[PDB]
């Protein structure tokens, strides 16, 4: 199976610079071309540069936006593939990907990372505030998870053994800080006579919370 | 340089019909050497990464459904979906790989369903909120159709419209609906001198606004 994670990503100041990897299994590195590509939150993807396979000397190209600011490496011992950016500013926060490319013959990219979330802010890191969300057929349970900084944050419901019904809403930006929901629904007769928690991550600030929701 | 550009930038289709999207270069992608057209389509779901699904114009990737094809030459391209499902719900964006790669803007595929009326729950500030001197009231509306929406908050039977936070999910990929949530936040102050808390949804699905309310007595 073709195994492609990014990280590295997080929250960076203006002008600095942050360093991504991509760690890569199952298929042979030195024959592929690999591309970094990024998406802007709610915007399209951009194409940012690549470093070309081994028998093509692993040489680099780079989109004009960051050609000089940029650099793509990558270890063919380890098979992991590098972008290191500087003089970061905020048109630069967006999901970062990296691609699969060509292999000298198919016109493709195959596969693709989950991404990493780059925020270039001055802002604080601030973890979130989690709280439960219990009523005063179905029943609906939820979690709010409040002014944090930077995104994202990752919620489940039973370890992600609730998975259906679920409702996870978008962060909004206020004041500074994000705020987002999520909702359960479950059969009536399971809670709460059986248990139901939320679990949130806000990897920028390593918090990791599970919380009960208690009638 | 490459621009690419893609048509529409949005649609809504219903489940089983067809949906057409194009895609245009400035310049022809067809490679005179290999006699093939250096063009790609990817296709994002909501909070995913993208997925390839044609490359060379018109070759369909092991696993995609037939339903997907590609098609076109030089300098445009289409995306032709036969009998969309709901799980179609995506961005589609083209790709060039002529010279480097260059992504079109993507066209936004969205579902037209059924008109449903949301499920309506309203949930109290948490003691954990409260100890910290804060209030948050969140009202969910879950699974509706269409998108829009009017949610209004009351409080002791005044409509308040300060201190509101709204956010609607990407439309759901098996059911093709819609949920919002809508977050009132009061000091603990403020909260504490008034009794009702009411969320009131109004959809075009009814005339009559559904209502959910808590009272801070019965707490
Ligand atoms: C092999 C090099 C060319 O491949 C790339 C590149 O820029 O590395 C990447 C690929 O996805 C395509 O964009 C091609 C583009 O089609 C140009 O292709 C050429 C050019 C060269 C060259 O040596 O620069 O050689 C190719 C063949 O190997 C020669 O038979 C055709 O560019
Ligand atoms: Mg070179
Ligand atoms: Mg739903
Ligand atoms: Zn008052």
């Amino acid at each position: 199976e073709v195994k492609l994670v990014e990280s590295g990503g997080g929250l960076v100041q203006s002008g600095g610079s942050l360093r991504l990897s991509c760690a890569t299994s199952g298929f042979t590195f030195t024959d592929y071309y690999m591309s970094w590509v990024r998406q802007p939150p709610g915007k399209a993807l951009e194409w940012l540069g690549f470093i070309r396979n081994k028998a093509n000397g692993y040489t680099t190209e780079y989109s004009p936006s960051v050609k000089g600011r940029f650099t793509i490496s990558r270890d063919n011992s380890q098979s992991i593939l590098y972008l290191q950016m500087n003089t970061l500013r905020a048109e630069d926060s967006a999901t970062y990907y990296c691609a699969r490319d060509h292999d000298g013959y198919y016109e493709r990219f195959s596969y693709w990372g989950q991404g990493t979330l780059v925020t270039v802010s001055a802002a604080k890191t601030t973890p979130p505030s989690v709280y439960p969300l219990a009523p005063g057929s179905m029943v609906t349970l939820g979690c709010l998870v409040k002014g944090y900084f930077p995104e994202p944050v990752t919620v489940t419901w039973n370890s992600g053994s609730l998975s259906s019904g679920v409702h996870t809403f978008p962060a909004v930006l206020q004041s500074d800080l994000y705020t987002l929901s999520s909702s359960v629904t479950v059969p009536s007769s399971t809670w709460p006579s059986e248990t139901v928690t939320c679990n949130v991550a806000h990897p920028a600030s390593s918090t990791k919370v599970d919380k009960k929701i208690v009638p | 340089d490459i621009v690419m550009s893609q048509s529409p930038s949005s649609l809504a289709v219903s489940a089983g019909e067809k949906v057409t999207m194009s895609c245009k270069s400035s310049q022809s992608l067809l490679n005179s050497r290999t006699r093939k057209n250096y063009l790609a389509w990817y296709q994002q779901k909501p909070g995913q990464s993208p997925k390839l699904l044609i490359y060379w114009a018109s070759t369909r990737e092991s696993g995609v459904p037939d339903r997907f094809t590609g098609s076109g030459s030089g300098t445009d391209f289409t995306l032709t979906i036969t009998s969309v499902q709901a799980e179609d719900l995506a961005v589609y964006y083209c790709k060039q790989s002529y010279n480097l790669r260059t992504f079109g803007g993507g066209t936004k595929l969205e579902i037209k369903r059924a008109d449903a009326a949301p499920t309506v729950s309203i949930f109290p500030p948490s003691s954990e909120q409260l100890t910290s001197g804060g209030a948050s009231v969140v009202c969910f509306l879950n699974n509706f159709y269409p998108k829009d929406i009017n949610v209004k908050w009351k409080i002791d039977g005044s409509e308040r419209q300060n201190g509101v936070l709204n956010s609607w999910t990407d439309q759901d990929s098996k059911d093709s609906t819609y949920s919002m949530s809508s977050t009132l936040t009061l000091t603990k102050d403020e909260y504490e001198r008034h009794n009702s808390y009411t969320c009131e949804a109004t959809h075009k699905t009814s005339t009559s606004p559904i209502v959910k309310s808590f009272n801070r007595n019965e707490c």
